[PDB]
């Protein structure tokens, strides 16, 4: 009987890839050919940051595009301000191997996991001026990779057991569970209207999710190797993938199917992270060759190279008003470059 | 998306030979390390034998030298194992594994629980 | 029960997800293009931003 | 604005104390020793915790052995899929890798060798020493003194293997068990010293589940490790 | 007679060139010169490490007394005067400062030997001793520190304590190694520098030789079961380096005690001028020693045709 539905998974998946081949009247890279190129961009770092002892492995901005929190598996949670270079908060962590952070919009509420599959809560505003938990999630059975907020009182976590989870944190308890993914997923998207959001599972493959109705609502099967990026474009109609196979795809989630590729043969090594600037005419993206490249949205070409860090690089955020991009490496030093 | 469809399998007496063919689609079949595993009936996952990107560097299980040959051609993106003699105790379901990442040669494909980049696999059953 | 229960999962999400509203690559890629040329001025990161206005100067 | 010249102060006031705290945790974490704790499911390396102890994904043991803390972190709980997660354990001290040498057939020495070569082959762990602990030689030795568990039948070099000269049985032990027991460790030895040097080196020791001196022995690794580490300063 | 026949001479006497110094302030020049343009090329591009900072300083040390102190004694030659009469603009310095400064970069460079050399033996013999409490913090504030104790120490002739005197070559001046009663107050500093000097390249004979039986277990240890500079290598560096340093320091240090004990019947000056002159021509050779053993046979370049 096995075999009737290994064969209907089969035609249905012809059918959807006939289907996206007949959506593809044309491809970005031919219609963008008249787009004038950015050319070169020569980035430097305004701002150094140190204090961090292990390597730093995750990183978030926050809306008001002052503090930014950065995480480092020493057990340390640091917040910096970004024109001072001043330390606000220094929480420490009870799992010493952190692997995620979640910078609430307001400000009032950062979220951390990792190896522990505890995802805790810390009020940065409470009555008594400190710093204190304020709620632990331990429903998952993984590592927590990435973490978003999308209010004060919800967020959306990824853990190492393949499915991701909407928390209600004034309760503490899963309101949501996404399943469907095969691998573990590594990195979240929140989309500016924070109904959607996707995720990489090393799986080769993303999946865009409600949270609403909390279903995988689309599947692209673009990459070929484990995705440990995403972020969606600022329009939030498309976002890109970064890959363990050195190349990061572009998808929109209304053509169903890869938009483009940027990658170059040199570039070998695997990718960690990705964002979108502001207008999202620029994707920087972190590989593993210690340096950031800032590839051309529309000509897919390397606008620009970040070459500061001497070790990998963790994280990469670009402000909400794209003023400066902070990345963070293993070196446990954040460079903002603007 | 990354497919690996298995083939060549079926029944044959002790003694006998086969020719598994694994053709593999959605990625550059050469720059990655390949592997046969195999899981027998109320068993767990087996290593059988691993071939490099190249094909140079080759290595089999104790168990399996000097009776079983991997080979690959990246001319085509196909994988071969040729059985040259075969005992009941290899009636198993043979797996075609993928490196996990591009040009490394740390692989964690027997892994237990459901592994992305591994096609279904196809019976192999000896009796007398 | 897993093993055939996975396999049904998969074909109701494939067959949930190909009956979505797909839309040409051209329209969306009209859309990209005009939404960069739109916010191009106002990227900093893209065009160089004054160096008095930079707060990390 | 006097205001903001009165915020600015109070920042680096704020910035200077998460300073001092920093320093004077840089000084406790450099002091501690991290080790990473990993072995097959059907090894005794829950019995090895347990005696260094005497829901969570991660386990962590703290023991000070000569006034010198060591946290050892087990990472049970968590899905087989080790490829990812395995990264963070970079900057760890040493890998204690505990290897049930009498699972010999399935073949479980078979996946316990794959996942040493994986580990020691692994870009991010390159520079990771790992300590092989060839667990449960008790077992082994019963099994292969009298039984009927033939190596050569899952090990056909070892139809030709001799016993090394530089070996140094057990006073007591029979000549096979020893045999067997290099044997198993050359097995391991071909993989370690064909792709390393001055990057990470691999500590055999023949234990026990029940042995404490193997604590003992980790310090000794830990010390050699530093003591590689520290040589590398005089490279200019 | 006195005993410093050139003590008040204003002439150089003849029989004698600055061939010799002249070739020990060269080779020591390109040495220092080598091993900071070695160090700006790393520091350009490696990382700073505590053992890094204090080889730099010791060459940054030794490169500032063989030019503060060569360049005086060549013009000395080079104009046939004596330091006391080579710049009519002075009346009694150049002389008394000449010694102050060889004094002070002889010490200083004997405290830095013996701190890297005890760094050492605390990071192979004592890992966690070193991992606890060193620090590059321990390794940027050692070298100031020995340079002001090194000041303070040599700065004790302008304070009653001890002298400076002039010997027959007349191009430079040192500590008054004897006196004709024994004027405690001057051989007083004199024994004081001496047992000092003693004492500090005893301790950093004993550092080597523990850092070498460390690194000897650890090439064993190695050789068992588990372009890179190994260990045997840094064993035969390290032994090359304590012999050439206790050969350079112990014949200055025997002629202090001679000049300040044994010497009460008084022995050919001639002899003994000779051999105050032969002690130091040895001790300079530290200086020029030091920037090929912990630099140039360590950085990869070198070693590529080497
Ligand atoms: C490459 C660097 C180290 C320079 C080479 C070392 C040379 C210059 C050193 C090593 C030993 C030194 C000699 C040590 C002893 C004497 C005897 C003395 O009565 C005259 C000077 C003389 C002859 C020294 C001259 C300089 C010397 C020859
Ligand atoms: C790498 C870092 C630690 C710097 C190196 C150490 C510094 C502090 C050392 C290197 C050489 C030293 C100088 C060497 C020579 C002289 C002239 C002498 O009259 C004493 C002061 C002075 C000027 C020394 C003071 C300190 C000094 C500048
Ligand atoms: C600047 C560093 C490198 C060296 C220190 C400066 C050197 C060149 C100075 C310091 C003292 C100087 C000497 C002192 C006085 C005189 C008097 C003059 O009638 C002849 C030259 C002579 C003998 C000078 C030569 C140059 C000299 C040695
Ligand atoms: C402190 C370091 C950095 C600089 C060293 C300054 C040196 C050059 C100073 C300090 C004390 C000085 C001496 C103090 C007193 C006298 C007595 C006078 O009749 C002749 C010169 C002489 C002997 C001076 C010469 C220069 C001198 C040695
Ligand atoms: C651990 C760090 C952060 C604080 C170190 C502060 C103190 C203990 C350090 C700073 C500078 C150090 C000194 C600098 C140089 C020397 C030369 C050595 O031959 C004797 C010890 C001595 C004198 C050091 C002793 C310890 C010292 C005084
Ligand atoms: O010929 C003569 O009259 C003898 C010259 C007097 C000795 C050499 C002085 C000078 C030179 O002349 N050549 C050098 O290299 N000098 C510099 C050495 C100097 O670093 C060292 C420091 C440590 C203690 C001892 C001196």
């Amino acid at each position: 009987e096995l075999d009737q539905l290994r064969q209907e998974a089969e035609q249905l998946k012809n059918q959807i890839r006939d289907a996206r081949k007949a959506c593809a009247d044309a491809t970005l890279s031919q219609i963008t050919n008249n787009i004038d190129p950015v050319g070169r961009i020569q980035m430097r770092t305004r701002r150094t940051l140190r204090g961090h002892l292990a390597k730093i492995y995750a990183m978030h901005w926050g809306t008001d595009s002052r503090l930014l929190v950065s995480a480092s598996q020493d057990g340390k949670l640091i917040i910096w301000d970004s024109y001072t270079t001043n330390k606000v908060h220094a929480i420490p962590l009870r799992s010493s191997w952190v692997m995620t952070c979640a910078y609430a919009p307001s400000g009032n509420y950062v979220a951390c996991g990792g190896l522990d599959n505890i995802c805790s809560i810390y009020n940065l505003k409470t009555r008594e001026g400190n710093v204190r938990v304020s709620r632990e999630l331990a429903g998952h059975t993984g590592y927590l990779s990435c973490c978003r907020f999308l209010d004060d009182n919800q967020i959306v976590t990824s853990s190492g057991d393949t499915t991701c989870a909407l928390w209600d944190i004034e309760t503490g308890q899963q309101t949501t569970t996404f399943t469907g993914h095969t691998g573990d997923v590594m990195s979240l998207s929140l989309a500016p209207d924070t109904r959607l959001f996707v995720s990489g599972a090393c799986d080769a493959s993303a999946k865009l999710w409600d949270v609403r109705e909390g279903m995988c609502r689309q599947t692209f099967t673009g990459h070929e190797s484990d995705i440990n990026a995403i972020c969606f474009f600022p329009n939030g109609n498309a976002f890109a993938t970064g890959s363990d196979d050195a190349t990061c795809r572009l998808f929109d989630l209304r053509a169903d199917q890869e938009l483009m590729t940027y990658s170059h043969d040199n570039i070998i090594c695997g990718i960690t992270s990705v964002s979108f600037s502001k207008s999202g005419r620029l994707l920087l993206a972190g590989y593993d060759d210690f340096n950031c490249n800032v590839w051309d949205a529309l000509k897919a070409d390397r606008a620009g190279v970040l070459a500061g860090h001497d070790n990998r690089v963790s994280c990469l955020g670009v402000t909400d008003d794209g003023m400066a991009v902070a990345t963070g490496s293993w070196d446990s030093f954040l460079k903002i470059w603007n | 998306q990354v497919q690996l469809q298995e083939s060549g399998g079926g029944l044959v007496q002790p003694g006998g030979s086969l020719r598994l063919s694994c053709a593999a689609s959605g990625f550059t079949f050469s720059n990655y390390k390949m592997n046969w595993v195999r899981q027998a009936p109320g068993k767990g996952l087996e290593w059988v034998s691993d071939i490099s990107q190249s094909g140079a560097s080759i290595s089999y299980t104790g168990s399996v030298k000097g009776r079983f040959t991997i080979s690959r051609d990246n001319a085509k993106n196909t994988l071969y194992l040729q059985m040259n003699s075969l005992k009941p105790e290899d009636t198993a379901v043979y797996y075609c594994a993928r490196c996990p990442a591009p040009f490394t040669r740390d692989c964690f494909d027997v892994t237990s629980t459901t592994y992305a980049y591994r096609g279904q696999g196809t019976q192999v059953t000896v009796s007398s | 029960t897993a093993s055939i229960a996975q396999a049904r999962k998969l074909v109701e999400q494939l067959k949930m997800e190909a009956n979505i509203d797909r839309i040409k690559v051209s329209k969306a890629a009209a859309d990209l293009m005009a939404y960069c040329e739109a916010h191009a001025k106002e990227d900093p990161l893209l065009t160089p931003v004054p160096a008095s206005e930079n707060p990390f100067r | 604005t006097e205001d903001q010249r009165n915020e600015e102060k109070a920042q680096r006031e704020a910035n200077k104390k998460i300073e001092k705290q920093l320093q004077k945790d840089k000084q406790v974490y450099r002091a501690t020793h991290r080790l990473l704790l990993l072995g097959a499911g059907e090894s005794g390396k829950n019995t090895i915790v347990k005696q260094m102890r005497i829901t969570s994904g991660i386990f962590e043991t703290k023991f000070q052995v000569d006034k010198v803390n060591f946290h050892m972190f087990d990472v049970g709980a968590q899905r087989d899929e080790r490829r990812k997660w395995i990264q963070c354990f970079n900057d760890v001290t040493a890998i204690i890798f505990v290897v049930a040498s009498s699972s010999y057939n399935t073949n479980r020495l078979q996946a316990a060798l794959k996942l040493f070569d994986s580990i020691w082959n692994n870009k991010w762990l390159r520079d990771t020493s790992v300590i092989l602990f060839l667990n449960k030689q008790d077992l082994l030795a019963e099994k292969v003194l009298a039984g009927k568990s033939k190596i050569e039948d899952y090990f056909p070099e070892f139809a030709r293997y001799t016993t090394p000269e530089d070996a140094t049985p057990e006073p007591g032990e029979d000549p096979r068990v020893t045999r067997a027991k290099y044997f198993i460790r050359d097995e391991f030895l071909r993989i370690s010293t064909a792709s390393g040097d001055g990057r990470h080196y691999c500590y055999p020791h023949f234990t026990c589940s029940v042995d404490t001196e193997n604590i003992r022995r980790v310090f000794n690794d830990c010390r050699d490790i530093i003591q590689r580490m520290h040589l590398r300063q005089y490279e200019l | 007679s006195p005993f410093y026949r050139c003590q008040n001479t204003t002439s150089v006497e003849k029989g004698n060139s600055a061939v010799m110094g002249g070739v020990l302030f060269s080779t020591g020049l390109l040495g220092n010169l080598l091993a900071l343009g070695l160090l700006a090329r790393s520091g350009l591009g490696p990382l700073p490490s505590v053992f890094y900072m204090l080889v730099c300083g010791l060459t940054v040390t030794d490169l500032l007394g063989k030019c503060l102190l060569s360049p005086v004694v060549l013009a000395a030659y080079a104009q046939n005067r004596s330091l006391r009469v080579l710049a009519p603009a002075l009346d009694n310095s150049l002389c008394q400062a000449f010694a102050f400064f060889m004094s002070f970069f002889g010490l200083s460079s004997t405290l830095q030997l013996l701190a890297m050399a005890l760094e050492c033996w605390l990071s192979l013999g004592h890992p966690f001793f070193y991992r606890r409490h060193i620090t590059l913090r321990l390794g940027a504030l050692v070298a100031p520190v020995v340079s002001a104790f090194s000041l303070a120490f040599c700065a004790l002739p302008f304070m009653g304590f001890g002298k400076f005197v002039q010997y027959c070559p007349g191009t430079w001046c040192f500590i008054q190694m004897v006196h004709e009663e024994g004027s405690l107050s001057v051989l007083g500093y004199s024994v004081l520098y001496s047992s000092l000097m003693a004492l500090l390249v005893l301790a950093t004979v004993l550092c080597n030789l523990g850092a070498m039986r460390n690194l000897y277990a650890m090439h064993r240890r190695l050789q068992r079961h588990p372009q890179p500079l190994e260990e045997l290598d840094h064993l035969l560096l390290l032994a090359l380096m304590t012999v050439l340093f206790t050969m350079c320091s112990l014949p200055v240090i025997y002629r202090a005690y001679y000049g300040a004990f044994k010497d009460v019947k008084e022995k050919n000056r001639t002899s003994e001028e000779a051999e105050d002159l032969r002690a130091l021509r040895f001790l300079s050779v530290i200086s020029i020693v030091d920037p090929w053993i912990f630099i140039i046979f360590r950085s990869p370049v070198f070693r590529i045709f080497f």
